[PDB]
RNA sequence: UAGCUAGUAGGUGGGGUAACGGCUCACCUAGGCGACGAUCCCUAGCUGGUCUGAGAGGAUGACCAGCCACACUGGAACUGA
RNA sequence: CCCGCAGAAGAAGCACCGGCUAACUCCGUGCCAGCAGCCGCGGUAAUACGGAGGGUGCAAGCGUUAAUCGGAAUUACUGGGCGUAAAGCGCACGCAGGCGGUUUGUUAAGUCAGAUGUGAAAUCCCCGGGCUCAACCUGGGAACUGCAUCUGAUACUGGCAA
């Protein structure tokens, strides 16, 4: 383009919105749930797995995926949402934060200590 | 219509370098002379002469020392629809100084060296590798 | 008025005053005219540490400005020489 | 005494009526510490003689590259299908600062430091004979001052 | 801070002598040299140019005992400075005062000779210096108080000292287990091994 | 010396009060390009002596009422 | 978001401020602004700076300084330099 | 801030170990149990899932997330592109803009020199001083990349006349 057309009209940029409508970037938010699902993946891989339904405070409505080796949620309780996609269910984009509030963590775990929320024994 | 002389000629010596003739003719002014002037006192090019009184033209002629030609590359900056200025300080160097550079001064035409001492800022004109 | 007073930018514990002259009606540290010198207290056996510029405030005497009691004690003790 | 070191190395295939049949590919560049620097290309059945043939195609291609002290002089271009790379003197220390599939085809030169950069897409094969032939433009103050007056 | 491990661990890694045991027999049995330990590290690891790297810094940051955040602070304060960026930064970590005191011979190791400093010992001008990050400046005198008299460990350190080559730019002195530091050390008088363009050009990236 | 700025007229005669454009090049912060810019004053005469499309200069005084703050002094090329 | 604006733009005479002033009054003119963004919408306190990148830039206005506008929500003044 | 008391005492954790990127072997699980940032790994031999032992990286902290910039030459001025990919209007004709052949004088509006006033003090930077060492405080310079005025320069554009 010519210097001519530039000072006709400017360059613009791209907003590019970001991955993550729970919005606000804030990088947690508090939830109460409502129900379980259990939903199949997609072709190149095959098992169960599990997700929730968050009702969260700011009126939205999303649904999470809970990592781990058992779980606690039935109904309504309090839990943690943070950032973080899972390519394989299609339609989730937020993890479950394991070991805080009310959703208990998981037994007899030592590798990997840090994540998933477990006081870590001192023999 | 045509736009400007200068790069017309300039242009027309890199084409003639490229192709490797041994004439370039075209019409003459004041600007064309001084140019002329000064790259031949550098050296870039042979010499020059005009001929002609209702129409006049220059001639030039190319130098060569093997095979490999002479001026390696030349384009002129200064366009006709967008003009460059630069204060004392601001006399870019091309090629670490082994090139050279064309300027035009209050006090006239010549390398950036004399403009240096002297401390004038004035236009730019081409740029030869 | 205008008068001369006492600013300081140091860290807790550790004063470093820096006489100025400004209004009586702004800031401790906030907006003033010039600076004129400054003081350090606590200082060091080293003899630098008290300076002032006896010509701008003789001037700014003859302007009519006043004087506050510390830096009347220090020129005092400093004047031309004591 | 000539160094040397490997680049990279990928498989190809041709698919012929009895099926897939492979074979491989290296490249590799030459260097004495003080310029005159090459590289070779070839191909084999195996790794272990491919290498081996490239290396020994590698010793032709020869050139002869002005140098000065431990940097270069003045910045140079370089242009080669689809890339092009970018370079400036930064006399004394510093290093050398380049990219990947660029550090080796540099450092055999025997320059201690210099400052560079290569600009658009950079597959490893292309990317080289961009800094040979911008040496070869190279020019050091001597021929051009054989080309005028002092 | 500090390492608090199995020294010879590194010293075997490495795969070169780290001067940080300094015995008396400095011989096979207490090192076993050219290992890498491990369950399996018989086998060779095949280096990369990254790990080149990687490894070059290890062995410079052990062979001093530093951490890394004093270690990057070091390499930005070298390039603050005008000259060669690696000749300095070698020049001011030399400068580290529990290292010029193990090279005037009064300890045998540099984890020892920071023992020494942290325990109130080494003296200058009169006043007592606690911390080993303390950076000498040119001419200036090097001594130990009454308080650590005649203890054992510096006259054996001192036996033990002539076996090195004590170096040119620094006064061997010790007369009175008492020294005095000239100028700051250069290139020739240190060990040609380090090579310093690699940590400058890992922390290009 | 009394500052001064030379302008043109182009615009309507009311009583006692003259409209005046004034130019200048510029250098864009950005492009580097020269782009003719334009600025209005409303001016303050007397006897309404300039006329459309004529070249006067032109200075600043009290201000007199709103928007009108210039006045002028002398007219150099009468009429067109 | 393509046409906006009658105290709206000037002139004449009176009244009111510390002061010129459509700051207000009665009269006379037919105007002023606009494609080099007027009116109309959504959004936000502003700088010396901060962060980032080599430079150009791009986001940002946390504390410390400078200046404004604000004291339950709407309006008025007395008093006083 | 100094001096004294037998006193090893009272004091270490956290991520990763297929490529991208430093480091691997066994046992149980066997399209279930599951990871993961992209490639994707799992039906009987997992260097990728769970445990054990070793190794690797930082350490009074280490990993997870949220947000900003460069890698991005992926808004391209310094620095990209329009035959076949995302891209040249269906063609012409012409206001408002932009840009102009070639001489000689005049003009100082661009532009360039020099001086003056002004770009508040912190910070950013360089020489030093101090707190046992730095963080932190501070003495003197440096730039605030402009603005305005005055005196000069006339090769190129600009206004003038032939």
């Amino acid at each position: 383009a010519t210097v001519n057309q530039l000072v006709r009209k400017p360059r613009a940029r791209k907003v590019a919105k970001s991955n993550v409508p729970a919005l606000e970037a804030c990088p947690q938010k508090r939830g109460v749930c409502t129900r379980v699902y259990t939903t199949t993946p997609k072709k190149p891989n095959s098992a169960l797995r599990k997700v929730c339904r968050v009702r969260l405070t700011n009126g939205f409505e999303v649904t999470s995926y809970i990592g781990g080796e058992g779980h606690n949620l039935q109904e309504h309780s309090v839990i943690l949402i943070r950032g973080g996609r899972v390519k394989d269910l299609p339609g989730v984009r937020y993890h479950t934060v394991r070991g805080a509030l009310d959703c208990s963590g998981v037994k007899d775990r030592k590798q990997a200590r840090s994540k998933y929320g477990v006081k870590r024994p001192k023999a | 219509s045509m736009q400007d002389p200068i790069a017309d000629m300039l242009t027309r010596i890199r084409n003639g370098q490229a192709a490797n003739k041994a004439a370039v003719t075209m019409p003459s002014s004041k600007l064309k002379v001084a140019i002329a002037n000064v790259l031949k006192e550098e050296g870039f090019i042979e010499d020059f002469k005009v001929e002609g009184d209702t129409k006049p033209e220059l001639e030039l002629t190319l130098k060569y020392f093997q095979g490999k030609a002479v001026v390696e590359s030349i384009q002129r900056v200064s366009r006709p629809g967008l003009r460059i200025y630069k204060r004392k300080d601001e006399l870019p160097k091309v090629m670490a100084g082994l090139g050279i550079a064309v300027v035009s001064t209050s006090k006239g035409v010549m390398t950036d060296r004399a403009a240096r001492q002297a401390g004038l800022g004035g236009e730019i004109i081409c740029y030869v590798a | 008025m205008v008068t001369i007073r006492l600013a300081r930018h140091g860290a807790k514990k550790r004063p470093f005053y820096q006489v100025v002259v400004a209004d009586s009606r702004n800031a401790r540290n906030g907006r003033f005219i010039e600076r004129v010198g400054f003081f350090n207290p606590i200082a060091s056996e080293k003899e630098e540490g008290t300076r002032l510029d006896l010509d701008r405030i003789a001037h700014w005497v003859g302007q009519g400005a006043t004087i506050s009691d510390r830096v009347a004690a220090l020129i005092k003790e400093v004047n031309k020489a004591a | 005494e000539l160094q040397e070191k490997l680049i990279a190395v990928n498989r190809v295939s041709k698919t012929v009526k009895g099926g897939r049949i492979f074979s491989f590919t290296a490249l590799t560049v030459v260097g004495d510490g003080n310029g005159r620097v090459g590289f070779g290309y070839g191909k084999a059945r195996e790794v272990p003689a491919a290498i081996q043939k490239a290396m020994e195609k590698a010793r032709r291609n020869m050139i002869n590259v002005a140098l000065n002290n431990g940097t270069l002089q003045h910045p140079v271009k370089g242009v080669h299908t689809g890339s092009r790379v970018f370079m400036q003197p930064a006399s004394e220390g510093t290093g050398i600062i380049a990219g990947g599939a660029m550090r080796a085809v540099l450092e055999v030169a025997g320059v201690h430091n210099v400052l560079a950069k290569a600009y658009g897409s950079t597959n490893p094969i292309n990317v080289v004979r961009a800094t040979i032939d911008g040496l070869e433009n190279m020019n050091s103050p001597e021929m051009v001052a054989a080309k005028r007056g002092k | 801070a500090r390492y608090l491990g199995p020294k010879l661990k590194l010293s075997r890694r490495e795969g070169t002598d780290l001067f940080l045991k300094s015995g008396v027999r400095a011989i096979d049995t207490k090192c076993k040299i050219e290992q890498a330990p491990g369950q399996h590290g018989a086998r060779k690891p095949r280096l990369s140019d990254y790990g080149v790297q990687l490894r070059e810094k290890q062995k410079v940051r052990r062979i001093y005992g530093v951490l890394e955040r004093q270690f990057r602070n070091y390499y930005k304060e070298a390039a603050r400075l005008k000259g060669n960026t690696g000749e300095n930064l070698l020049a001011l970590l030399e400068g580290r005062l529990d290292n010029v005191v193990y090279r005037m011979g009064f300890g045998a190791t540099r984890a020892e000779a920071r023992q020494l400093v942290s325990h109130k010992a080494i003296m200058v001008n009169g006043r007592v210096v606690n911390i080993a990050s303390y950076q000498v400046s040119p001419n200036d005198v090097v001594s130990i108080r009454e308080k650590a008299k005649k203890q054992s460990r510096v006259k054996a350190a001192l036996e033990l000292a002539e076996q090195r080559e004590k170096p040119t730019w620094l006064e061997v002195d010790a007369g009175k287990m008492e020294g005095t530091f000239k100028r700051k050390p250069e290139r020739s008088d240190l060990s040609a091994d380090i090579n310093e363009h690699l940590i400058v050009e890992l922390y290009s990236k | 010396k009394i500052r001064t700025l030379q302008g043109r007229v182009v615009s309507d005669k009311m009583e006692k009060s003259i409209v005046v454009a004034i130019e200048r090049f510029v250098k864009h912060p950005i492009y580097g390009k020269f782009i003719k810019r334009t600025t209005k004053l409303h001016v303050h005469d007397e006897n309404n002596e300039c006329g459309i499309g004529d070249v006067v200069e032109i200075r600043e005084c009290r201000p007199l009422s709103k928007t009108k703050s210039w006045t002028l002094v002398r007219v150099v090329e009468k009429a067109v």
